[PDB]
């Protein structure tokens, strides 16, 4: 009967001394439990959510207006910077950008392109409002 | 990168700063076909797409170029001359 | 201007006969480790031949 709280919002929102139980062993484990546990905590994190380019609650796409190649390059630069920060160095030994590969046809999801293949220089909801307002008729005087 | 833009609406002749005039002249004369030109109205729309739905110098002024046409209305009709 | 055959050869011999235990590690223990972690990863392996 004990309720389980939700974590996300929703629609509504004799002697008894055994002879061999004394603790006297002193063992130091190698590798260390704390270090292995920290590494496993880091490793078990799930992957992030890449929702850019998908429609929203109303129907508009989500993201920012950047060309696909530029978005890919910016993401590579951000990944390289994050790697450098993690390794605690000014520059990173391993880089996701400026490699020797001519990967100039790469494309990434962006908020500039809708699901129909058109541009999002004007929101879909506003476009629909335009189209439906174009055919309104009024009460005679 | 193809996310760069150059703002139009000011004639390249009328640029006050001379070094910037030279830079813009050379760029437009060499790479004319691969430049993205946008109007100030387009810039304003980009800025306000979704949201919309001390000492000050006294010797700086804003100037505009005015367009007009000479019209002869000698008769009830109109005649555009120039 | 000066011959370097003796010096160059001597250096290469030291590199060739170094007491590096890395090659036996990659051959024996490294595959064993990768087999252990692999079933526990949040993102299971995805390989091409």
């Amino acid at each position: 009967m004990k309720r389980i709280p939700r974590k996300t919002k929703g629609k509504s929102s004799p002697a008894t001394t055994e002879p061999g139980t004394s603790n006297r062993e002193q063992y130091k484990a190698r590798p260390g439990i704390a270090s292995v546990q920290r590494a496993t905590e880091s490793a078990e994190m799930p992957m992030k959510n890449n929702d850019e380019g998908t429609p929203d609650k109303k129907g508009n796409t989500k993201g920012d207006l950047v060309n696909e190649h530029s978005e890919a390059k910016d993401e590579a630069d951000e990944a390289t910077k994050k790697q450098a920060k993690d390794t605690d160095k000014s520059k990173a030994q391993v880089t996701y950008s400026d490699t020797g590969i001519n990967n100039a046809n790469e494309l990434s999801r962006s908020g500039n392109v809708d699901n129909e293949g058109g541009s999002n220089q004007k929101p879909m909801s506003t476009r629909i409002a335009e189209a439906t307002s174009a055919i309104v008729s009024k009460h005679p005087a | 990168t193809p996310k760069c833009f150059v703002m139009s609406g000011v004639d390249i002749e009328s640029i006050p700063n001379e070094f910037i005039k030279l830079f813009y002249q050379r760029v437009k004369s060499v790479h004319a076909n691969i430049l993205n030109d946008i109007s100030p109205q387009i810039v304003s729309d980009m800025i306000n797409r979704k949201r919309l739905r001390s000492h000050v110098d006294v010797y700086k002024v804003d100037v505009v170029d005015m367009l007009f046409e000479v019209v002869d209305v000698a008769d009830g009709l109109r005649n555009v001359s120039r | 201007t000066q011959s370097l055959v003796s010096s160059m050869r001597g250096t290469l011999d030291k590199l060739k006969l170094i007491k590096s235990m890395t090659p036996m590690y990659l051959q024996q223990l490294a595959p064993v480790e990768l087999a252990v972690i692999a079933p526990m990863l949040p993102f299971p392996p995805f390989q091409v031949p």
